[PDB]
């Protein structure tokens, strides 16, 4: 399908953006294992470093796995922008 | 105190009539009659 | 021995008569003025004549000063509130009737004025009726010199 | 728009003393004065009940009668040249009706629950009898109301029924259908007043 | 004195609502009636169209 | 910790040159001028800029207000 | 040496101002407000960084000064298509032709953004962060504090002997996770928006220094620039210095009864000296405030009637419209005065816009990004999938354009109306030679 | 123990919640109709589409009736006033919501009939419009019930 | 040893003198500002004497602005009360008059420059009728004076 | 230890927070409609691109709703007061900005439907002006989010 | 020694002040930009020149902020009650007495700049008629401070 | 010893601030918008450098985010009540002003940019006269930013 270059080039621009932000969230989550402080931690929150290290690292898979959706969207995009 | 039982309920049914002759009255008001009559 | 701001009423009347009166007197002089000032674009020789009815208008301020100083004249600290009714009853009573005056004045002036110069034996009937307004304005008057002397 | 004029500036003069007064009461750190509690429990459950039975009576009626005139003038003045509209058309006037009497039978319903207290102290006094005459205020309220739109809105539409109707015959049994709906909106309302009144006493 | 009250007017909620209303009418009769005669329309014809 | 006189002396040093020897190192063309109070004004207004939002953090009267689980969070990472 | 326009050859002459493919834009943004005389200073030499530079302080964020850099430079590396193309969008025209000024205002986003330290309402931090020690924290008879911390946050005590240290550049990552940042930065960014303000202000009447010895007006400098220049500097550079020496002459062991730096401005103007109630600055403050009130009162007569009436005195003297003239003074003095009141508040704009960027980022990356983030694993990924791209529509909807789009007006303004016309005066023609333009026609 | 009065503000919401949604469908219901016939004169054929815009006005009389109904049951006269509050903030939220609602329902469908009148391919567009009302109603719903259960 | 709030009545007095006759003024100079502009398309030579009905409407401002300062430099904080209600009712008397005359003055210059500008011979009239506005407000001045020194 | 009533204040904010909005969003989807059904009959092509006003103001109902929701998930009887006033305040703060936000929209729309349909090249400015809408109703939601937190 | 709630009056008048003269300003602004707009198209030469009409509205404004602030810096907790009415006086008597002078400057302008483009000479008259509603405002200013410091 | 209800008057405060700036803004950004759709029709070219009166309306709009984020920071429980006031006038100061700000900037940009499209040399004439409408927000702004830290 053809959809208008004009909006495959969005969704090329808005795709590389998405990795590039992901994938550095993903790090940060990895080496701050943080100023975002968001990890979704438990009410009943006991003295376990190990606790949040292991949500943190989800969090930074959850943030690879929908860059690769952004690289999957790209290289459908990108294709439809050379047929058009 | 400003107001009694008594004389607050009072002015709860009156405010009751004042809408009701307010609005009757409003219409009886608004009332026209004719310029002219159509033909002889 | 007598109540509390108790000549807070007869304060509010000597204010009160001198404002309602210059509102009247207001009111008929802009109406006079207005239809003077297109009148006599017509017929200049009139423009005299035609005063009157502001001349006239300013009796009823004239009023108004008059009761105003009349209270006022009245005022002290220690009043048995009676005697400031009064004194609100009278200021009030000049007031709003010279106001009533101050409309009749007004209108009626326009009216003869823009009539006296389409008719000239207007004038006479003109006068008449501008008598008959600042007679009403008096009895308001009239009552506020007999209310604030009781 | 002079009368509108008077209305709107009592209206504001109306809320704007309220304003000062509530606000000054605040200010003033006035012991509680404005008590709510004590406007609603002094007030005789009596009055809140009869008021309630007469909005319901009442306000369905004015609902009714205001359709009635909104359909009435456009029959009458389309039937100059349509008189066939009189056959069909009528029903819109039926529909008012129908509004007018959702109000009475809920209205009598209330007033059967009406019974004295001789009663005095509030205090400990009448506890269901002020729950029973709150409810019965607010389900009259609620049916009233619900009729007065309804009979406005049967009419509005009626008039249109009967203005289409007048040019093409085969329009009214199709635009039915939205009085019908109009006539819904009332019913809802006197359920809801079933409901509110379903388990109220006095005594 | 004492914290001692004024004596703030026996039966003060029948004077404060008589004076209250009573004046409030009073003082709308006459916002009203002032109105329609300030307004007062004199019709604007006869003279007034050839003087404006 | 930090002292405030090094960052001082490091970012003096860097915009300073760029707005004191910068100019002192550009081509004769056109340019010239253009290119100078391009240098000067950028030293100028990036030091201040800088400079204010440092010197405003010294001497502070209050520190900040940290939620009681970021606390225990920061107390085991730094 | 400053750039004016060139020689054309009793009449006006048109004002010509050579530009190249950068400095066009530039001085297209000032043309747009008027042309200037001829032989005005040019202020598109200083515009080209002054107003790069106030708006990123506007607009100071990383992570869309990337955003608004890389699309400036798409359009430089397209330059060549686009110029080379028909462009029948009057909205990417516009950009296109303001592409040069565009990528400084990016450059300096991203310079501001770093020192403000916010990325999309995150910090950047360097493991420099040394603001406070918590571990010294629990030291500071701290013992077992998050017990009830569960119910409470618990402010960070200054000069505990163990806290302090400013960070190395920009401020400390610490605040953006504070509940008081809208304190500590607000406050940062409220007083340097006046003290960049008047500076710039400051440099603007400098200016007309040079043109008044261009133009050889004696009497624009005896009688105007310096009391002038006194006038402004008396009282809003006086403001900017007791700013700075509060940051270093008082610390948080003077915290409570601090000296209020606007009471004591407010005071200053008013002469208001009361006994007790304020601390001072520093002994002998009074006399000073005194003092450079009294000045900047006694620098209006200068401004405000010497020149009429030596003028009218040269008339008699070498023998002039004299009601004209000092009608023309006055208005000038009048203005002048007023508006530098004006003025310095006018430059609020830097405050007002960095601050509602700063908190629209906060809270659309708190309420719409952070929602894309879930405990459970494929579903968490792929609904971050969906939830980003709407976040970058909005971060670019709102943010990028939006809030560029005002900021960038905002600064515009501020060099339209309160420096501009500190120096940058009365009108000219624009210059239109013979010219061979209908070449891309 | 549980005061007295309480339950006042509760069939207050139960009230308010029934009568101002029954006004945003009498609105939205009579401004269709009126629409509607409108167009049948010119056009017949067009009648059952122009239908649904009465029925997006019932469901606000539904959503009404939704809470008014959950209130009503709820209503007791041992009310711990916490309740009562919530009862009447669920009456007011669903019920002016869906009145606003109702009325954006109305001038969109009255307006979207005449319009499709001329245009028929107007058909999908009004009627995409009238479902952002129609949740604007929905919203009021959501809110009332949380609160009314909390 | 009085009531706490008793200066509070002086205050409005001096308030309320100032700001009446100010919108008096106001009033007199808009009306007759939007007169005068049409004036001078038909005789510009009368652009100068056309400007007299502002200045007596500055001087309905000046009457408040004297009365106002009167009663502040008269208002202490231990005030006597009975002072207090004299200065309110000053403030409004020389106020709520100089507000009337403002309307006379507006109104009547209007209408009057607008005649005067057809026909010249009008001026003279529009002085005078102009001058017992003036005297009407005066009468407010005259008794706040009066009240305020009683 | 807390006060009666206390709950009264926030459950007004939530239902004050949800009921504006929808006033707001209302509105601007009314005034949109009738562009749009008025528009599109001249330029159906436009027809999808008109519908754009109507979802800004669907997003100034969102704005409403989570706030209101927030506050209800947050409310509770035993409320200390000062939390319940700050309910009220983010309440009132979102729905009332978001209401003067649905006017700008509605107004907005209203013309730019027009004047699109008159001039293509209005598109991008009429998106603009709705940004700046949209921003308006945020400014709301951000501050009503501070004080429901603080 | 006197009430905690003695500051609210001093406070507010501190707003009025600023609030009432931003109001006339903004009237004088908003009716003198709408004239010169018109009068821009009938000649260039005097868009630069009719902004007077607003500058002088600029000095309503700032006569306003002037007070406010000058109350606001005097305002304290332990108010002396005294003080405090003094404030809320000059805080209204400023506001409100800019605010009349406002719309003299509105409406003035707007007939000056209209007539001055068919007859220059009333350049001059309308700046003259400006004044006086300029010296009507700061009579406000000297009572405000009067009533400020006494 | 902290009075109760002291928090709502300064919770009023920060909602005042933001609430009537975004009226303001929301008014100023309806006209405009509404000149601006209008004006595309003929001169589509002078459509992106009409946006500035939109601008401008929305700074006005954050001057009221800027002080409800102030005061929503500064306020707590244990409120001593001055404080309160002053925050209660700081909201009500820059909310207020702003709104009458709002007016200006509206209308006059509605005019300027009708105008411009006839004429493009009021280009500068229309900034300069918003500039002064801008200004009167700022100087709301100034007051309470000075109230909020007295």
């Amino acid at each position: 399908l053809c959809c208008g270059p004009k909006l495959a080039a969005c969704g090329i621009v808005l795709s590389a953006w998405g990795v590039i932000m992901l994938i550095m969230l993903g790090i940060f989550f990895n080496v701050h294992s943080l100023i975002e402080d968001v990890p979704f931690t438990e009410k009943d929150f006991e003295n376990g470093p190990q606790n949040i290290y292991n949500l943190y690292e989800q969090v930074s898979y959850n943030c690879f796995i929908a860059a690769g959706l952004y690289l999957l969207l790209g290289g459908f995009s990108f294709c439809q922008v050379r047929l058009n | 105190g400003f107001f009694s039982p008594g004389i607050w309920m009072g002015l709860l049914t009156t405010l009751f009539m004042l809408f009701i002759f307010t609005y009757g009255l409003h219409m009886i008001l608004s009332l026209k009659t004719m310029d002219r009559f159509d033909d002889r | 021995n007598n109540p509390e701001y108790s000549s807070f009423f007869g304060v509010m009347g000597a204010s009160s008569a001198m404002v309602f009166s210059a509102m009247g007197a207001a009111y008929g002089t802009a109406k006079s003025g207005t239809g003077i000032a297109a009148m006599s674009v017509m017929r200049p020789e009139l423009i005299m004549k035609s005063i009157i009815p502001v001349v006239m208008a300013g009796i009823i301020a004239i009023y108004g000063l008059v009761v105003a100083v009349l209270i006022a004249n009245s005022l002290t600290d220690g009043i048995t509130l009676y005697r400031s009714f009064l004194q609100l009853g009278a200021g009030l009573s000049v007031g709003l009737s010279g106001l009533a005056a101050g409309f009749a004045i007004g209108i009626v002036g326009d009216a003869g004025v823009r009539g006296t110069a389409q008719q000239p034996r207007l004038f006479v009937g003109m006068i008449l009726i501008l008598i008959f307004a600042e007679v009403l304005g008096l009895y308001g008057l009239i009552v506020a010199l007999i209310l604030s002397t009781k | 728009t002079g009368l509108e004029l008077l209305y709107l500036g009592i209206f504001v003069a109306f809320w704007a003393c309220m304003i000062v007064v509530g606000i000054c009461y605040t200010i003033f750190d006035l012991g509680f004065r404005f008590d709510v509690a004590w406007f609603l429990t002094e007030t005789s459950p009596f009055m809140w009940s009869n008021l309630g039975i007469g909005l319901a009576i009442s306000l369905s009626v004015v609902g009714a009668a205001w359709g009635i005139y909104i359909t009435g003038s456009s029959i009458i003045g389309g039937g100059v040249k349509a008189p066939r509209i009189k056959t069909k058309n009528l029903v819109s006037i039926i529909f008012c009706e129908a509004v007018a009497i959702y109000g009475i039978i809920m209205a009598i319903v209330i007033s059967n629950m009406a019974e004295p207290f001789s009663a005095t102290d509030p205090k400990a006094i009448g506890h269901r009898n002020y729950h029973a005459g709150y409810s019965m205020f607010g389900a009259g309220l609620t049916v009233g109301l619900s009729n007065l739109f309804c009979g406005v809105c049967v009419g509005i539409v009626g008039s249109g029924a009967a203005l289409a109707d007048a040019q093409n015959p085969s329009l009214f049994v199709k635009i039915l259908i939205v009085e019908i709906f109009g006539s819904a909106i009332g019913l809802f309302g006197v359920i809801v007043a079933i409901l509110q009144t379903s388990r109220v006493k006095m005594g | 004195p004492y914290n001692l009250a004024y004596k703030y007017n026996l039966e003060y909620s029948v004077v404060f609502n008589l004076v209250l209303w009573i004046m409030t009418g009073l003082a709308l009769a006459v916002i009203i009636t002032s109105y329609n005669i300030w307004n007062m329309d004199p019709g604007y014809d006869s003279i007034i169209y050839r003087m404006t | 910790a930090h002292s405030f006189a090094l960052p001082v002396i490091i970012f003096t040093t860097f915009w300073g040159l760029i707005g004191i020897a910068g100019p002192w190192f550009v081509p004769k063309g056109p340019n010239r001028g253009v290119i100078i109070t391009m240098l000067v004004a950028t030293a100028v207004c990036c030091y201040l800029f800088w400079l204010i939002a440092i010197l405003a953090q010294l001497n502070p009267l209050f520190g900040p207000q940290l939620k009681n689980e970021t606390i225990w969070y920061v107390r085991f990472l730094w | 040496e400053l750039f004016r326009s060139e020689e054309m050859t009793n009449q006006t002459p048109p004002t010509y101002n050579k530009t190249n493919k950068f400095t066009h834009g530039f001085q297209n943004i000032v043309d747009a407000y008027g042309i200037g005389t001829y032989r005005e200073i040019n202020p598109a030499p200083y515009t080209v960084i002054t107003f790069p530079f106030l708006f990123a302080v506007m607009f100071g964020d990383f992570g869309h000064g990337i955003l608004m850099t890389l699309f400036a430079v798409w359009m430089v590396l397209r330059e060549s298509r686009i110029l080379s193309q028909k462009n029948e969008n009057e909205m990417f025209s516009m950009v296109f032709s303001g592409r040069y000024i565009i990528l400084l205002m990016g450059l300096f986003s991203i310079y501001t953004g770093l020192i403000y330290n916010d990325c999309f309402s995150k910090s950047l931090n360097i493991f420099g962060s040394s603001w406070s020690v918590r571990p010294m924290f629990t030291i500071g008879n701290w013992t077992e504090e998050t017990l009830l911390g569960s119910s409470v946050l618990q402010l960070n005590p200054a000069i505990p002997g163990v806290f302090g240290g400013p960070y190395p550049f920009g401020i400390d990552p610490i605040w953006n996770i504070a509940t008081n940042k809208l304190t500590f930065l607000n406050s940062f960014k409220m007083k340097m928006s006046v003290i960049l303000g008047i500076i710039h202000m400051l440099f603007g009447v400098s200016l007309s220094l040079f043109n008044h010895i261009y133009f050889k007006k004696p009497l624009n400098i005896y009688f105007g620039f310096i009391p002038e220049i006194i006038f402004m500097s008396s009282l809003f550079g006086y403001l900017v210095i007791l700013i700075f020496y509060k940051w270093t002459a008082y610390d948080a062991h003077s915290s409570r009864n601090a000296p209020s730096l606007l009471i004591h401005f407010i005071n200053m103007f008013l002469f208001s000296y009361p006994e007790s109630g304020n601390a001072m600055l520093y002994s002998g403050q009074k006399g000073i405030q005194c003092f450079l009130i009294v000045v900047a009162m006694l620098c209006v007569p200068w401004m405000l009637l010497f020149k009429p009436l030596i003028l009218r005195h040269q008339y008699l003297r070498k023998k002039f419209d004299f009601g004209d003239t000092m009608v023309h003074q006055a208005i000038h003095t009048i203005e002048y005065c007023l508006g530098c009141i004006s003025n310095t508040a006018s430059y609020l704009r830097l405050w007002a816009l960095s601050l509602a960027h700063a908190q629209l980022s906060e809270v659309l990356w708190t309420m719409v990004i952070h929602i894309g983030l879930h405990v459970r694993s494929l579903a968490g990924g792929l609904g971050l999938f969906f939830i980003f791209a709407a976040f970058a529509t909005l971060t670019v909807a709102i943010l990028l354009i939006m809030e560029g789009l005002s900021a960038f007006l905002h600064a515009l303004r501020l060099h339209w109306v309160e420096f501009q016309n500190k120096f940058y005066t009365g009108t000219g023609f624009k210059f239109l030679p013979f010219s061979f333009e209908h070449i891309r026609e």
